[PDB]
């Protein structure tokens, strides 16, 4: 993951293509197998 | 000219010249502006 | 307008599959006539 | 005004094994596209 | 000679790179858009087009570096250095979309200039071209994804962005917003490429499995003459091999090579006419069946309705972050969340 | 509505059988 | 005269004056110097 | 013999039946255009041209004969709503009918040249082999096409001996037939001005005349005749297909973006009416012109016609519709019944707020409700554990202004969910999804299906241009190469590749 | 024996090498600088 | 449905061993149409024009 | 604009070494093909 | 830093310490 | 066979190639070093500096709203 | 070789076959009509893009 | 269960009428050899 990789001298997060990848990848992760997950990590 | 020198020798120093400038890039993912550090 | 929902399947295979049977058998005769 | 006979019309030569390629190609397009026609 | 024949005796010399009388369209337009792309990865950037940091100068390590796009509010205007878009002053030209249109058109015209080139050497050695026929695979991908996909839709922000991850966004764009998998014109292309990848792998095996003992050393490709009329692979043992194992076998050595031309070139051409349906977004994501008793019937449980809710996971999650043109902002309970995740 | 695949799937499987039995035997000349 | 016509018209000046004439003079005044030999 | 993909190469030598093999193809396309448009007249529903117009009925060919001056349909239902009388011979039943009998008279002439060849016209006098002159004939083909465009420019589109093309107003309301004036200036170059299309074929026809008047008189040069291989039939065919692909890109373009030659009343809105909200810039303008007159919005939103409300619908935008959601647009929605007004959303406080959402390349936009500057005030909560912007806590009301269901508010938040999704699709519309068996998911118009079927085919005609362009240049090498040629290919050998003089 | 120094390939190989090591000196310097 | 889960659950595309695979596959896409084109190009003449040029030799 | 000056100073010592070290043979190669 | 350059000293000593065994064999005439 | 010009294994073998490449390929390398250490690529090419993304008056992720002018807006976006 | 009334009025339109203008011919008349045509195609492409926008054109749906 | 009402017409002519085109041309070719 290159999530939150480049950043300002503030620390404000600059978007890359990799978190635009991850904003698509958050969505299928938060929707696949939509009933079984009762605990907030899908590490199984 | 007759100053020819074995290519194999300069095959090393051009090859490790290639190796240090791509070895410096993998150093640069770990400190700098893109490292999230 | 009402329709039987399946005659257009039925009367397009009733007309074609014996005629392309018949259209198969005319070409072969032409080749035989040629002697090739 | 008066008919003649052609010095032309070469016939066609579709092979036995080339029938198998064309018959298979229509049948994979049959099993591909029949869901989309429904 | 004349005035023009002296020039045609220049460019058809045996120089070591062949320059080509069709190469004067290629060699300007192919050093630009390679070297136009190679500044867009390093120096010029996004973040004035759609809010992204996509350069080596901002510091992304090449697996998210790309020369992107112009903005969505900018239309389909070709961003000339000299046009209305910018009136030269390329500082402001560059970061206002723009750069890519420098490498989209030059990348289009060099692909004309390369397919003109392999036609041009094919007459000089007199060789009957099929490489230009087999380049119609590659040229129909480029002019129908990077050129004719955005001109059906809105302006060139929705065109793919030139990088490895800029393509990877455009992949997951086409999953969610269009379902580019499971329309049938894409799925012939997977039969084209993966069928093409076998037929060079399986043909690369058997010429190295049937060899003919002209060498006395132990490696095989010593003492293979290039001026050798006798053929180096068997084709009689190779046909006897594949008539037994697979049951079907190439019973003549030509059309073994014509099939290797045909199988990925007609793969890309069927893939090329799918995204022109996606250009006007005739997507075929929906089935006319299998949805009404996804509405009436919770007992009807299938993979396709499982798959169509995954694409809703795309279209409301990445779309505020992919396109900041509309300023889409979402209040975090309108997003489709399945459960505890 | 459902037996249109199993029509055309078995024709696609049927031509797999007829290419193994009734191939042209390749004769060396 | 309009400020987008002349901004287009300066291209047809410069796309001529930089690309075309240094291609034409840049080809024919070197090919005519290195003429090929037909007498073998 | 020959393989199956090289069947038509029998006609490549003799041009005796080459006239005949176009002429059954010409009878097949003319015997399509009558045979389709007569079917296309069998399903019209002419009872309501404002609510379900003729592009709503999925109708490919009856804009194209309609957009040149023909509206007399034989039943007395004029297309434009002003069918004055018996149309005369030129109604759709008529033009469609002619293309049947013309294709019959094309087919009877198509069978004539097949049995009769060598009619003293296809051979040279130098020997008896069949060979026809192509560049002298290009001067007599194009001079006829140069006459026919100059006929089409002045003598048809300008009222001299013919009715004009279709021209509407912007925001297409009163589109009818009137003869347009050929505007000669720069204003005729923007395609939304119809005065260029009349000035087109006069000016292109007169240079089509001065081309073919020139092209008969001169001969091609021998530095081109051996270069372009102009004696060969195949080269000309390749050139024609390549040119055609170029011509199919522009009507892939100018149908999709829109022009004066592609108006709204017979093609629909043109998909860029949501990306700026083009029609929503007008109905919003006229009600604020109405309150500038000083009228209340309940009895305003009523001098808006329902035609302007019908163009502000997602379900007439041609983006939506898929590849295999097959049929007319009336299989997607049913028949448009009534407008039922425009929703105006108010909270418990005012704070007016609106829905302007659903862009084109979505399928399921989540419903948001926002204020003037962009802060969200209401949505549809997908997870009602931690809602803070739901409909029920905020208590949003609906003011439904104008239309069929004018003045009927809704304070129950179970019914606000229906009109919020209706506000996503511009203005709502009443339907009937039982008379045609309409399912409920979207289709696309005739403007959508044209540009799919004219840019995918134009891709395919690019490959034939590479293929026929190869076979003209490479005719001699086409059945394989001469055997060795190892001195031509090995390097350094003098001098320039392909020269036999080193 | 004797070969010419400059040719078409001297210009073919310098193009995409003069902008290579000028860019290789560009990229090797940017990791040393920081936010 | 499997592949989008693998892109979801642990991210296929930004991984170099997958990226070495498509470089083999797209390379294997081209090299089928590269090698298969050029021998089909450089075929010798043994037939005439009217028949298939895939006939003038016997198998083996 | 003093910073453009220091960055082209290795650009001009690049060609400045190309004058002195090879260029005696370059004018003899510019003496070639009788032009 | 002092013991970062001595690390990269201990790189740059030890890498070309390899091929100086090769060139010293290839120029004294030792059978390679 | 031959082409007419000097082969590549005859070029690098010549010591005259390395007198014109002991002081030139480091010279073109150090010119790329000064293209970014002086910060000229920040000014010449349009790259924002890694402190000058967001100003005090702007935290709202800049994009070009209108295509038609598109030049006074970037100077308004600084 | 069958003479008709039709074919005795078009055989002078198809009497010659390889009659050809001499070497290199009227090529640059066709070249300068091509270079005028490409410039005309380049003008109308940016009329339609609104990148050679003029006064009083306004390529838009405000038209007649 | 819902259906498009016309695919069984469509996907029975999509499979047959090119295959009986192909089945015409094999029996065209194979009957030429056979010594008339
Ligand atoms: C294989 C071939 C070999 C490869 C060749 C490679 C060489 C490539 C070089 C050529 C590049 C062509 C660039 C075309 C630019 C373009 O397209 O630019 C697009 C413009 C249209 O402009 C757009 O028009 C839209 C509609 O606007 C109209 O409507 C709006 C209201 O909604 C407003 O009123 C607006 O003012 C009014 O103009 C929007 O406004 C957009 O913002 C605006 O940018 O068309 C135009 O200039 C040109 C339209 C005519 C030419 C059509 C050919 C190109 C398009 C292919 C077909 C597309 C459709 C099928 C899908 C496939
Ligand atoms: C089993 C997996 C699989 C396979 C084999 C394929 C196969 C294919 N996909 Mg696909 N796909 C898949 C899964 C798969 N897909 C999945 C799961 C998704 C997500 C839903 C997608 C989404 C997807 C998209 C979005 C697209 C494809 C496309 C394609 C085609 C590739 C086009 C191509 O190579 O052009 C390669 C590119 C060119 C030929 C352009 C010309 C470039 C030239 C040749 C190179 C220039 C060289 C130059 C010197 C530069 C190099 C130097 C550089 C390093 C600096 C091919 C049919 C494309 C397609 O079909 O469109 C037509 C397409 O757009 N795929
Ligand atoms: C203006 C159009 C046009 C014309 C007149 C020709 C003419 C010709 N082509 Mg050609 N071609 C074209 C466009 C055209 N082409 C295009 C657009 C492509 C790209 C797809 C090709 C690709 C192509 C190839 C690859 C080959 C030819 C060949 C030939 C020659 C023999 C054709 C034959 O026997 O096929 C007879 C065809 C059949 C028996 C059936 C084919 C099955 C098709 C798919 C059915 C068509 C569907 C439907 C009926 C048509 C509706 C679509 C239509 C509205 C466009 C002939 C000179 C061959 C050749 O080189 O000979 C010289 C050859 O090998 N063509
Ligand atoms: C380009 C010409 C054109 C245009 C745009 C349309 C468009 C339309 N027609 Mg139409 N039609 C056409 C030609 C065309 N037609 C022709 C030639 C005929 C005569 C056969 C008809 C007969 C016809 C009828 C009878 C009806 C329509 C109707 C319709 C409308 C409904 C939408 C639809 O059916 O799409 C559906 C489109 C598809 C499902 C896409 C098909 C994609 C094909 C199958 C892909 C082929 C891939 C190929 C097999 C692979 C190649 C193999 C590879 C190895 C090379 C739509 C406006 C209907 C309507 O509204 O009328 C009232 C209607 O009832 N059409
Ligand atoms: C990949 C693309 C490609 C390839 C390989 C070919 C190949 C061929 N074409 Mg062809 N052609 C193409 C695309 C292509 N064409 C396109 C897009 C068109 C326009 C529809 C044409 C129109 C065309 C005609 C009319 C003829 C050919 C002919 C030929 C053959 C001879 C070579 C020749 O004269 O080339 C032609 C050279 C080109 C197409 C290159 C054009 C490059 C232009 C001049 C540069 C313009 C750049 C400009 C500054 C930018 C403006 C655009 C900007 C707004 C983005 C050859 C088979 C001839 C033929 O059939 O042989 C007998 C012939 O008469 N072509
Ligand atoms: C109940 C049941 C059965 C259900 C099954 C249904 C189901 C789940 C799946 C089936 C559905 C299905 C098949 C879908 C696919 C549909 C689809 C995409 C079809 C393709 C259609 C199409 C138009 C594609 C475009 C691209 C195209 C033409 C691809 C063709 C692919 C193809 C034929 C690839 C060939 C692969 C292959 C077998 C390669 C090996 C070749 C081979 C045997 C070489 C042998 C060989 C090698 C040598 O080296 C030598 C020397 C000799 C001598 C020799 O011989
Ligand atoms: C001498 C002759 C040389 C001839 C070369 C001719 C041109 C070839 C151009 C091809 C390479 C294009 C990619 C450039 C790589 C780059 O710029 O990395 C430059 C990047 C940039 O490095 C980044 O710098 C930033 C500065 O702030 C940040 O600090 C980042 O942390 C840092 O990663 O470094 C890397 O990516 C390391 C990986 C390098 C390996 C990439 C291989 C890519 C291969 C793709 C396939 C092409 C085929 C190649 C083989 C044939
Ligand atoms: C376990 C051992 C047995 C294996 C069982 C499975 C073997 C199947 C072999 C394929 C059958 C023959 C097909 C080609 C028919 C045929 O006769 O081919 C013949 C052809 C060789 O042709 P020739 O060399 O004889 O051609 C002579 C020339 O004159 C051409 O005319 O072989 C190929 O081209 C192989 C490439 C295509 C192979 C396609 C494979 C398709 C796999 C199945 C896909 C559809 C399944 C649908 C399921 C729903
Ligand atoms: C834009 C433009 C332009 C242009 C420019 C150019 C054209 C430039 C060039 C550029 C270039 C032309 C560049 C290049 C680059 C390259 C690079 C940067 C590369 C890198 C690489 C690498 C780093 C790699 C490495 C490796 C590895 C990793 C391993 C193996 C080996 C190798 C070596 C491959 C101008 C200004 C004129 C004008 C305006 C427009
Ligand atoms: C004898 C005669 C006659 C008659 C005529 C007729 C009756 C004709 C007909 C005509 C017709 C009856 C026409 C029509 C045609 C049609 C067509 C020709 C069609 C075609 C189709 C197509 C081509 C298609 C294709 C496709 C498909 C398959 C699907 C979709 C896609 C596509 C497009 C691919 C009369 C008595 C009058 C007079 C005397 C003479
Ligand atoms: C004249 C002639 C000729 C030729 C012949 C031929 C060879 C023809 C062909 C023709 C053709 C080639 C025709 C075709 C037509 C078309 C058709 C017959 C089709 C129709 C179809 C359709 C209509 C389809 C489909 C469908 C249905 C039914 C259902 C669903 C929907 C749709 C629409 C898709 C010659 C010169 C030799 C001589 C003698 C006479
Ligand atoms: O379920 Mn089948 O899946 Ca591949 O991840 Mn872990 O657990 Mn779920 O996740 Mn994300
Ligand atoms: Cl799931
Ligand atoms: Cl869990
Ligand atoms: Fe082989």
């Amino acid at each position: 993951n290159f999530n939150h990789s480049v950043l300002d001298s503030q620390g404000k997060v600059l978007n890359t293509w990799a978190d635009v990848i991850n904003r698509a990848n958050l969505g299928i992760e938060a929707m696949h197998e939509r009933n079984v997950h009762n605990f907030p990590l899908d590490l199984a | 000219g007759d100053a020819k020198l074995p290519l194999w020798l300069i095959a090393t120093v051009a090859g490790t010249g290639v190796l240090v400038v791509v070895g410096l890039f993998f150093y640069g993912a770990y400190v700098g502006v893109g490292s999230a550090l | 307008m009402e329709v039987n929902d399946l005659g257009f399947v039925a009367s397009i295979l009733f007309v074609l599959v014996p005629s392309v049977f018949l259209l198969i058998l005319y070409i072969q005769t032409q080749s035989r006539e040629g002697k090739e | 005004m008066d008919r003649s006979r052609n010095p032309n019309k070469q016939p066609v030569e579709l092979n036995r094994t080339s029938l198998y390629l064309g018959l298979l190609l229509i049948f994979v397009l049959g099993i591909l596209f029949s869901s989309y026609f429904f | 000679r004349g005035w023009f024949d002296v020039l045609d005796d220049w460019l058809k010399r045996d120089r070591f790179v062949f320059v080509g009388w069709s190469g004067i369209l290629l060699f300007p337009c192919a050093y630009l858009s390679i070297g136009g792309w190679l500044t867009g990865t390093t120096f010029v950037t996004s973040w004035y087009t759609h809010g992204l940091a996509s350069s080596y100068l901002e510091g992304c390590n090449f697996l998210t570096a790309a020369v992107s796009t112009p903005a969505n509010s900018l239309g389909h205007s070709l961003l000339f250095l000299w046009g209305p878009e910018a009136q030269w002053d390329f500082t402001r030209w560059c970061q206002l979309g723009g750069l890519w249109a420098f490498v989209a058109l030059h990348g289009a015209f060099a692909l004309i200039g390369f397919c003109l080139r392999q036609l041009e050497i094919a007459r000089l050695v007199g060789i009957r071209p099929y490489n230009a026929i087999a380049f119609t695979g590659p040229i129909a991908v480029f002019v129908s994804v990077f050129l004719m996909y955005p001109l059906g839709q809105s302006g060139w922000f929705f065109a793919p962005s030139f990088g490895v991850a800029g393509i990877f966004r455009f992949i997951l764009f086409f999953q969610g917003f269009h379902n580019w998998t499971l329309n049938p014109f894409h799925m012939m292309g997977v039969a084209g490429i993966l069928g093409g990848a076998l037929l060079c792998a399986i043909h690369g095996a058997t010429v190295e499995n049937t060899l003919f003992e002209d060498g006395e050393g132990s490696n095989t490709f010593r003492a293979f003459e290039p001026t050798q009329a006798e053929e180096t692979y068997s084709m009689v043992t190779a046909n006897r091999f594949w008539s037994q194992i697979f049951g079907i076998a190439f019973s003549n050595k030509r059309w073994l090579h014509f099939f290797m031309l045909f199988v990925p070139v007609t793969g890309l051409w069927m893939c090329s006419i799918g995204v022109v349906g996606l250009a006007v977004n005739l997507r075929a994501y929906d089935f006319v069946s299998q949805e009404l008793r996804a509405a009436e019937d919770p007992e009807f449980e299938t993979f396709y309705t499982k798959n169509i809710l995954l694409n809703e996971g795309i279209r409301a999650w990445m779309a505020p972050a992919d396109q900041p043109h509309q300023n889409f902002v979402f209040p975090e309970e309108v997003l489709p969340r399945g459960n505890a995740l | 509505e459902s037996v249109a695949y199993i029509l055309v799937l078995t024709l696609a499987l049927g031509v797999l059988f007829f290419a193994i039995a009734f191939r042209e035997p390749p004769r060396i000349g | 005269m309009t400020p987008s016509l002349m901004n287009f018209f300066y291209s047809l000046l410069a796309g001529l004056l930089i690309i075309v004439v240094p291609a034409t003079v840049g080809l024919i005044f070197i090919s005519q110097k290195d003429k090929i030999i037909r007498r073998s | 013999g020959l393989p199956w993909y090289r069947v038509h190469t029998v006609v490549l030598n003799d041009p005796g039946r080459l006239i005949s093999v176009h002429l059954m193809h010409t009878a097949l396309v003319a015997g399509w255009a009558g045979s389709m448009a007569l079917y296309e007249l069998a399903v019209f529903d002419p009872s309501d041209p404002v609510l379900n117009p003729m592009w709503r009925q999925g109708m490919f060919v009856m804009p194209f004969m309609a957009r040149l001056g023909v509206t007399q349909s034989w039943g007395g239902w004029s297309l434009t709503g002003e069918v004055a009388d018996n149309p005369g011979i030129w109604s759709f039943e008529g033009v469609a009918a002619t293309h049947i009998i013309l294709s019959g008279l094309l087919f009877l002439a198509a069978v004539w040249h097949w049995v009769y060849w060598d009619l003293e016209l296809f051979t040279d006098p130098r020997t008896g082999e069949p060979a026809l002159d192509l560049p002298k004939m290009f001067g007599i083909h194009l001079f006829l096409s140069g006459l026919l465009c100059f006929g089409f420019g002045a003598f048809h589109l300008t009222g001299l001996f013919g009715p004009g093309m279709w021209v509407s107003d912007p925001y297409g309301l009163t589109g009818s037939i009137q003869p347009v004036a050929p505007s000669w200036g720069p204003e005729g170059f923007n395609p939304f001005n119809a005065g260029g299309i009349a000035a087109h074929h006069i000016a292109a026809g007169i240079v089509g005349i001065i081309a073919g008047l020139f092209h008969l008189s001169v001969r091609p040069p021998q530095r081109l005749y051996k270069a372009l291989r102009m004696g060969n039939i195949e080269t000309v065919l390749s050139s024609s297909i390549a040119a055609v692909f170029f011509a199919a890109f522009v009507v892939a373009g100018t149908m999709w973006y829109g022009s004066a030659a592609t108006p709204i009343e017979l093609f629909g809105p043109t998909r860029y009416q949501w990306d700026q909200g083009y029609f929503q810039q007008e109905i919003q303008r006229r009600v604020q012109s109405s309150i500038a007159q000083g009228d209340s919005p309940s009895e305003a939103w009523s001098k808006i016609p329902e035609k302007l409300a019908f163009y502000d619908y997602v379900g007439n935008s041609p983006a939506k519709g898929g590849l295999f959601r097959v049929g007319p647009m009336n299989k997607g929605d049913g028949i448009a019944q009534g407008w039922l007004g425009h929703p105006v959303f108010t909270d418990a406080e005012g704070r007016e707020l609106t829905v302007r959402r659903l862009p084109n390349f979505f399928e399921t936009f989540p419903v948001i409700l926002t204020d003037a500057d962009g802060v969200i005030r209401a949505d549809i909560p997908f997870r009602r554990a931690e809602s803070r912007y739901s409909f029920e806590q905020t208590g949003v009301t609906v003011s439904l202004y104008g239309g069929e269901l004018n003045g009927k508010t809704f304070t129950d938040p179970a019914s606000v969910k229906k009109y919020a999704r209706f506000a996503q699709q511009g203005e709502p519309f009443a339907f009937d999804r039982e008379t045609l068996g309409s399912d409920g998911v979207f289709r696309t118009s005739t403007r959508g299906w044209f540009t799919f079927g004219h840019a995918c085919f134009a891709l395919l005609f690019f490959f034939g241009h590479i293929w026929h362009g190869s076979r003209t240049i490479f005719r001699d090498v086409f059945a394989g190469v001469e055997a060795d040629l190892e001195e031509q290919v090995e390097w350094g050998n003098f001098q320039k590749v392909g020269d036999q003089t080193t | 024996i004797t070969y010419p120094i400059f040719t078409v390939r001297w210009l073919a190989v310098h193009t995409l090498a003069v902008p290579t090591v000028f860019f290789l000196g560009a990229i090797a310097a940017m990791q040393f600088i920081q936010r | 449905n499997f592949m989008l889960v693998l892109q979801a659950e642990h991210n296929v595309l930004m991984h170099p061993f997958h990226m070495l695979g498509v470089a083999g596959v797209f390379g294997g896409a081209l090299f089928s149409a590269m090698h298969g084109s050029l021998v089909t190009s450089s075929l010798v003449r043994e037939t005439t024009e009217i028949e298939s040029q895939n006939r003038g030799y016997r198998f083996g | 604009d003093l910073r453009i000056v220091v960055v082209l100073l290795p650009l001009i010592v690049a060609g400045g070494w190309a004058l002195f070290k090879i260029g005696s043979a370059a004018i003899s190669q510019a003496q070639a093909f009788m032009k | 830093n002092f013991e970062l350059i001595a690390q990269l000293l201990m790189l740059s000593l030890i890498v070309i310490a390899g091929p100086v065994v090769i060139v010293l064999l290839a120029f004294r005439g030792g059978d390679l | 066979g031959t082409t007419g010009e000097r082969p590549f294994g005859d070029i690098i073998t010549s010591v005259r190639y390395w007198v014109i490449h002991s002081l030139t390929i480091p010279a073109l390398f150090i010119a790329g070093w000064l293209f970014v250490s002086t910060g000229l690529a920040y000014d010449a090419f349009g790259t924002p500096r890694p402190n000058e993304y967001f100003t005090q008056e702007r935290q709202e992720l800049p994009i070009i709203t209108e295509r038609q002018d598109s030049k006074t807006q970037i100077q308004q976006f600084i | 070789a069958q003479r008709t009334w039709l074919g005795d009025r078009l055989r002078p339109l198809n009497s010659e076959y390889g009659k050809v203008a001499p070497g290199w011919g009227t090529t640059p008349l066709m070249g300068v009509f091509m270079g005028l045509f490409f410039v005309f195609l380049l003008i109308i492409l940016q009329i339609y893009n609104s990148s050679l926008i003029l006064e009083n054109v306004s390529v838009d749906w405000a038209n007649l």
